């Protein structure tokens, strides 16, 4: 999920 | 004048209701309810992450620190939401994963996994005995998200500590608002954190969980490999109010 909490943080 | 600025923020940035998007007109299925789980768990995810970027103090920690924080306690911070919902919306009698979703007993006994049915219920009936205000599960669950740092720390490891202080001192407000005595109040900060100091062992059985049954969808080593760190002790380091 690394990949998702990641987009998700900079959106 | 009654509730402090901060307890009042939290509130107010509290996610909206999420639907796990079930359709609860067909007989249940052990997939159905599986789908619908990831379904609903990957939208309270998108959910956690955002808000936290409201969250005071928060943003202002390395990208990294961000990222880890979320991803060492993604799981406690929803578990401990299905608690909330499942105790003010049924009285803890039922798992109230979203408005399309709950689960009473017998739901429970017939889904695919009934023990670990049980298993997060056991938040929400500890609400219910010690009869848990708004103010205060808004205070634990900061602290849930900072409750877990890398053995090494964190690189922005004093802002971090200064940022956990404060949600501590805000939770003894919340709890100043009903419990005045010194000794009481006291007592019920002991009884909430003690609670928190437990999630550590409950939330392993959980990622445990999820693992097993990913295990079980497809029938590898380096999928196994990445989430003992999750469900195993010593790779990562649990902040415990008591010893
Ligand atoms: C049958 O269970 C499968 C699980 O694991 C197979 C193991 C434990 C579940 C999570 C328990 C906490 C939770 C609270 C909610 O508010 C609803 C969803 C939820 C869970 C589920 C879940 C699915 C996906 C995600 C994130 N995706 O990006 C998060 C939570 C399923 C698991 C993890």
């Amino acid at each position: 999920l690394e990949d998702i909490i990641r987009k998700a943080l900079m959106g | 004048q009654l509730i402090p600025p901060l307890i009042n923020l939290l509130m107010s940035i509290e996610p909206d209701v999420i639907y796990a998007g079930h359709d609860n007109t067909k007989p249940d299925t052990s997939s159905s309810l599986l789908t619908s789980l990831n379904q609903l768990g990957e939208r309270q995810l998108l959910s956690v992450v955002k808000w936290s970027k409201s969250l005071p103090g928060f943003r202002n920690l390395h990208i990294d620190d961000q990222i880890t924080l979320i991803q060492y306690s993604w799981m406690s911070l929803m578990v401990f939401g299905l608690g909330w919902r499942s105790y003010k919306h049924v009285s803890g009698q039922m798992l109230y994963f979203a408005p399309d979703l709950i689960l009473n007993e017998q739901r429970m006994k017939e889904s695919s996994f009934y023990s670990l049915c049980l298993t997060m219920w056991q938040i929400p009936q500890e609400f219910v005995k010690l009869q848990v205000s708004q103010e205060e599960f808004l205070c634990m669950k900061v602290l849930l998200l900072l409750n877990t740092i890398p053995l090494e720390g964190l690189r922005s490891q004093t802002q971090f500590e200064e940022m956990r202080s404060s949600y501590i001192r805000e939770l003894i407000k919340a709890i100043g608002l009903r419990q005045k005595g010194v000794v009481s109040s006291s007592q019920r900060f002991y009884q909430l954190t003690k609670l928190l100091d437990n999630l550590h062992d409950l939330v392993k059985q959980l990622h445990l969980y999820c693992l097993n049954t990913f295990i079980q969808s497809r029938a590898m080593s380096e999928v196994i490999a990445a989430q003992l760190p999750k469900i195993l002790a010593g790779m990562v380091k649990p902040l415990l109010f008591h010893k």
